[PDB]
RNA sequence: GCUCAACGGAUAAAAGGUACUCCGGGGAUAACAGGCUGAUACCGCCCAAGAGUUCAUAUCGACGGCGGUGUUUGGCACCUCGAUGUCGGCUCAUCACAUCCUGGGGCUGAAGUAGGUCCCAAGGGUAUGGCUGUUCGCCAUUUAAAGUGGUACGCGAGCUGG
RNA sequence: AAUUCCUUGUCGGGUAAGUUCCGACCUGCACGAAUGGCGUAAUGAUGGCCAGGCUGUCUCCACCCGAGACUCAGUGAAAUUGAACUCGCUGUGAAGAUGCAGUGUACCCGCGGCAAGACGGAAAGACCCCGUGAACCUUUACUAUAGCUUGACACUGAACAU
RNA sequence: GCUCGCCGGAAGACCAAGGGUUCCUGUCCAACGUUAAUCGGGGCAGGGUGAGUCGACCCCUAAGGCGAGGCCGAAAGGCGUAGUCGAUGGGAAACAGGUUAAUAUUCCUGUACUUGGUGUUACUGCGAAGGGGGGACGGAGAAGGCUAUGUUGGCCGGGCGACGGUUGUCCCGGUUUAAGCGUGUAGGCUGGUUUUCCAGGCAAAUCCGGAAAAUCAAGGCUGAGGCGUGAUGACGAGGCACUACGGUGCUGAAGCAACAAAUGCCCUGCUUCCAGGAAAAGCCUCUAAGCAUCAGGUAACAUCAAAUCGUACCCCAAACCGACACAGGUGGUCAGGUAGAGAAUACCAAGGCGCUUGAGAGAACUCGGGUGAAGGAACUAGGCAAAAUGGUGCCGUAACUUCGGGAGAAGGCACGCUGAUAUGUAGGUGAGGUCCCUCGCGGAUGGAGCUGAAAUCAGUCGAAGAUACCAGCUGGCUGCAACUGUUUAUUAAAAACACAGCACUGUGCAAACACGAAAGUGGACGUAUACGGUGUGACGCCUGCCCGGUGCCGGAAGGUUAAUU
RNA sequence: AGGACCGAACCGACUAAUGUUGAAAAAUUAGCGGAUGACUUGUGGCUGGGGGUGAAAGGCCAAUCAAACCGGGAGAUAGCU
């Protein structure tokens, strides 16, 4: 914590750690545009991505891209959205249609917010990269000019472009190094999502952790047959990967597809 | 304690009972292994 | 043309773990206890340089010598591997004598009192605790004394399970 | 010290007496910093030690109330079992004898009780060894192989430049 | 048949699951009942489960299954679009008495209700596989009101008492009564309404969504219980006749008020919180194509229809899962009195039982208990097991501490009954009388009756008053692991696994990684504050030196080097 | 408020005795731990054997698990009894 406002520290009286509340989202619950979405940890056959049980789901919610151009929206209120801590926004277009957006930073009431070409550079709506200044303030881009995915993880995520980087390809995702991309693609330009979120510590397993993910921790736990390294008196030695894949360093994804980008880390 | 069995006649046929048999490949054989091969008066139920 | 040297030479090419274990066999083969043996051990005796003020033998005894027992440490591998359950404790014992107490004697470097040692003697008797799984041991405090040993290192179709 | 073999280390404390315990020392056989190091309030059907209370846990067992055990009537099992006319002792002996030898003792048969022997009952010993037995596991053992990864050819064409 | 004892959050009652005649009657006693058996869940006969409203069918969909064509794959076959199945969930309607040897919201009586067709009447725009609304949904907590229901009184019927008193102050019993119909209340929620305009709802739409204006407010939905009606009926203690001994026909009094409750109902509510809480149909509504004096729509009533299966009995057990008439296992519902915090526990109601060998005896020894002199852990591996503590209120409480705790630390004192204060008090409940008004299950003021704790004095009984059942032993030092949790079903519950936190590493999304010959799927309808893998395991102070070896990361100039030519 | 505290139902199994041809192929008796939660339970569904599932014990996958059960290759092989 360091900014406004003051984040509770949860007064330990039961072995309980701080949480991170907001203020409100004036309506404890959604609207009419949301699905149920089933929920598994099996792939229409076996386990896979082992670990993942928790409970209570539903609540799909949606909309991205923001193809709806030159037609303004008003933000009725912020709101919730599970598994993806990054708020959400709601929005109303002058014609009575209601999407959901993705709450960037400061916003709340009214707020212009409009997509289109040369709409209005600030932190409002989407906008083809073909028209973006410093863009030191860009949001969820589109790996393809039409989709609308990329970093729907608005939770304080960045993609600072480079202002007027011509050539028709640039960008600079967060820690994901840099990677050139088209320009017809659009970006919310809000460039935020309230990072203060992802800062309080879950708490103490069950009390909040268990709700979603299971005991992902397995360690060696011995039993030289279940894991590549196990057994022994009380210790383990030897290499320590997982299914002769090697866990330390390595790297994967070969000849994949694009593979046209750059910079990246190493160590 | 709780012996390994319990009841349920509605959960059984959905594992054995010609619709459960004939629906499966080798399953149609199970009836032939008895009816055709053998001579079972009747064998397919809970 | 081969340290095929594991040298009559299984392949051209071959390391380990199992207390997670499994099967076929063996008392043809180890572990416990029995048995054979007694080197070792323990017990005794023979010689007598020495010590004992003096004096070999009250007491002890060098260098060496002969045995008794079956009891220690061992050797063997005869009896059990189609099962003979380990140590210690509890319970309850039974025998030996190389006797711890009590009984009777000899010598004494035995005044007395108490002892030392050897002979005889098995009737009876022969500790509670602290520490430890202990047996044992050391320690506290008793006692006339707190014996050594055999009995599958007595005793689980009798108890315990440290 | 959940790590120290020597080991009951040495000193201190608690005790009448403490191979355990607590506090030290350091000589760490063979601690040690995320196969984490030193602390840590709280929690613990967790290991170790001390105390108060409490008492039959014990000195040392007594009485009593019930369910069996015993007796009668009814019903009515079990494992085991080569055959029995199925005593002790010392010796013998495939090496621990009811059955052999010598000898001692013993009228025939039940009922209730006890567990010293019938190497008592039960499971073709699980320990040990062996079989050119088995299984699962390990790896820089051997030989392979899925997967990953390299390259050529190919589905794969047209232009230009150096 | 009379005693006696046992259970009673059940050892009672009901149902699901499962069972599949075990139900009732008559019979018979070989086998089966751990004995006898005239008896039975045994044998042999018969009889016995009656629905428009309960359930299944049936509409609807969840997980998931199947799957035209389709995509994959040597064959078998895998996946899956439309779509079609699939409850454990959503859709419509009945109650109370009576009756059978055994059926029962199914039969009878009394009183109702739902939906569809057809018809009559009246008024009218009807119409989807479509749009909108609605169904429709979390956890936790805090009330208020109410009912179930109990208690006391009143009323009615009955008795005056094996022994001292009770013949009006008293003892016993009863005091019940449904849906449906009218009433729209304690509360809950939400501004109505009209007009016009439109880049939205795949087309349209008056509907929903958006925008403006304009006029008023006192509305409109929802809703437990209560009160009328149902019902001068039924039921009803109890009498009278008949009895087969089980029971039968008739008759039939009072049938109210006050207080006290719920975990049930208002409550799919209200408040609040983070982990942010199915779907589809019915239902309402809007229009499309189409219809176009028609058909259809709404309402009233008249009538016809509501098919077919299940229904017996066991159901925490002698009918199910355990080979048994097995001290085990098995989901839901109901929830009386005294005492009590209470679904604890004890004694009891209604109700159900004494557990299918018994009769004596009164040894050792075995099991389960009671009491023990003096001692008091000397026992022992170890206080194992016992014994012990045990309640409410109040006083009072250490190191240490993450300031929460440690803490019921420890250790104490009072508790019964009676009188009084006060004939029942404080509190709770709330009756006419009175006051007023749109108006009424109105409001206000009045405080009768009803109910009723604690405390304080004073007195009294016993050895003892938290008297029984029930019901922490406490403290001190030290190891380990932070803590709740998890584990070897059937010898290990731990210091082990997990945990939140920390770190390394990988992954740019057709992600890494995993399942899969593939298609495809999971990861994720997520996208680096994200996902995976590895190790450490709160927190505090920290985490030193070594890159020689192996592994991994970068470079890749030069050496060596495959197929290929 | 709380993986908060005492404690029934419910869930679980730390201790001792009994049972060990049992009432019982893991229970009974007296104590014992959790008891709004990583809780507990009904119904139905999905993962298949070298495979599943696993808060990890080689645990569980129908009284069976260091590789389930059934049928087959099969009269496997057995220098052993
Ligand atoms: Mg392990
Ligand atoms: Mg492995
Ligand atoms: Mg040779
Ligand atoms: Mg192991
Ligand atoms: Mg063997
Ligand atoms: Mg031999
Ligand atoms: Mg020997
Ligand atoms: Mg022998
Ligand atoms: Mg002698
Ligand atoms: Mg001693
Ligand atoms: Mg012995
Ligand atoms: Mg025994
Ligand atoms: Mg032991
Ligand atoms: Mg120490
Ligand atoms: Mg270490
Ligand atoms: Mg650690
Ligand atoms: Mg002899
Ligand atoms: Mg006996
Ligand atoms: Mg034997
Ligand atoms: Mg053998
Ligand atoms: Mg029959
Ligand atoms: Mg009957
Ligand atoms: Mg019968
Ligand atoms: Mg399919
Ligand atoms: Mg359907
Ligand atoms: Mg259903
Ligand atoms: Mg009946
Ligand atoms: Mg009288
Ligand atoms: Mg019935
Ligand atoms: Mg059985
Ligand atoms: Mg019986
Ligand atoms: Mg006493
Ligand atoms: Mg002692
Ligand atoms: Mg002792
Ligand atoms: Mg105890
Ligand atoms: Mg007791
Ligand atoms: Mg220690
Ligand atoms: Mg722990
Ligand atoms: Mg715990
Ligand atoms: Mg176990
Ligand atoms: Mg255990
Ligand atoms: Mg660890
Ligand atoms: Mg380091
Ligand atoms: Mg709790
Ligand atoms: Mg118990
Ligand atoms: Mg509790
Ligand atoms: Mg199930
Ligand atoms: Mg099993
Ligand atoms: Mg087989
Ligand atoms: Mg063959
Ligand atoms: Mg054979």
């Amino acid at each position: 914590v360091k900014c406004k406002p003051t984040s509770p520290g949860r007064r330990h009286v039961v072995k309980v750690v701080n949480p991170e509340l907001h203020k409100g989202k004036p309506f404890a619950p959604l609207l009419e545009k949301n699905s149920k979405s089933g929920g598994r940890n099996n792939n229409g056959r076996i386990t896979t991505r082992h670990i993942g049980g928790g409970h209570k789901q539903a609540y799909r919610i949606v909309d991205f891209k923001r193809n709806k151009d030159g037609i303004p929206a008003v933000v009725e209120r912020l709101e919730y959205d599970p598994n993806r801590s990054a708020n959400i926004a709601l929005v109303l277009y002058k014609d009575g249609e209601r999407r959901y957006i993705l709450a960037p930073k400061g916003l709340k009431a009214g707020d212009q917010i409009q997509s289109g070409v040369d709409a209005a550079i600030k932190p409002g709506n989407t906008l083809p990269m073909r028209n973006i200044p410093v863009g030191s303030t860009v949001h969820n881009v589109e790996m393809k000019p039409g989709k609308g995915g990329q970093l729907a993880r608005s939770a304080g995520t960045y993609v600072q472009i480079v202002a007027r980087d011509g050539a028709y390809v640039t960008l600079r995702l967060r820690s994901g190094e840099m990677r050139k991309v088209e320009a017809d693609c659009r970006a919310t330009l809000g460039e935020v999502g309230n990072a203060e979120h992802m800062l309080r510590v879950l708490g103490k397993a069950g009390a909040a952790r268990w709700r979603g993910v299971r005991p992902t921790v397995r360690g060696t736990a011995m039993n030289p047959v279940d894991h590549p390294h196990g057994g022994g008196e009380g210790r383990n030695f030897g290499k320590h990967p997982v299914t002769p894949w090697g866990v330390q360093t390595k790297g994967k994804k070969t000849r994949s597809n694009k593979r046209t980008d750059k910079f990246i880390v190493r160590r | 304690m709780k012996r390994t069995f319990q009841p349920s006649v509605l959960k059984r046929n959905r594992s054995h009972g010609f619709r459960a048999r004939m629906a499966t490949k080798n399953g149609r054989q199970v009836l032939a292994r008895r009816r055709a091969k053998g001579r079972a008066r009747l064998t397919v139920s809970k």
